[PDB]
């Protein structure tokens, strides 16, 4: 597209359209205000009893 | 004229099944023993409360 007699400084561009899912890290922000939940995975590597 | 919300809240670790400590009240003790007789050039044993 092109605009008209509206200069930079003045405009804002973003991504919007996402198909892959994605950890809810406290590094990033909430797309909404009430979160849509799609899935979960596990942790690995459980404890036991051992010597030494 | 932003604004940022935060909110915590605290649970109980997984690893409670292994790693812990319990915390007892005592009663009274019972008592039990065990002994060695010579009887008649043989040796015996017995284990009795
Ligand atoms: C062994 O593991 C079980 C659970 O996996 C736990 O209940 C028990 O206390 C453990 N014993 C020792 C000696 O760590
Ligand atoms: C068993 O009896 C013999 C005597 O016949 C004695 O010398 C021995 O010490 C007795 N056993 C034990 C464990 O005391």
């Amino acid at each position: 597209k092109v605009i008209n007699n509206c200069k930079i400084d003045q405009c804002h561009a973003a991504v919007t359209n996402h198909k892959n899912w994605q950890y809810n890290s406290p590094l990033v922000p909430r797309n909404a205000e009430l979160g849509d939940r799609k899935g979960k995975i596990h942790i690995p590597f459980p404890l036991a009893n051992v010597t030494c | 004229e932003n604004t940022q919300l935060s909110e915590a809240h605290v649970e109980k670790s997984e690893s409670c099944k292994t790693e812990f400590a319990s915390a007892y009240r005592a009663h009274t003790a019972s008592a039990s023993a065990k002994l060695r007789v010579l009887y008649q050039g043989n040796n015996i044993t017995v284990a009795a409360y």
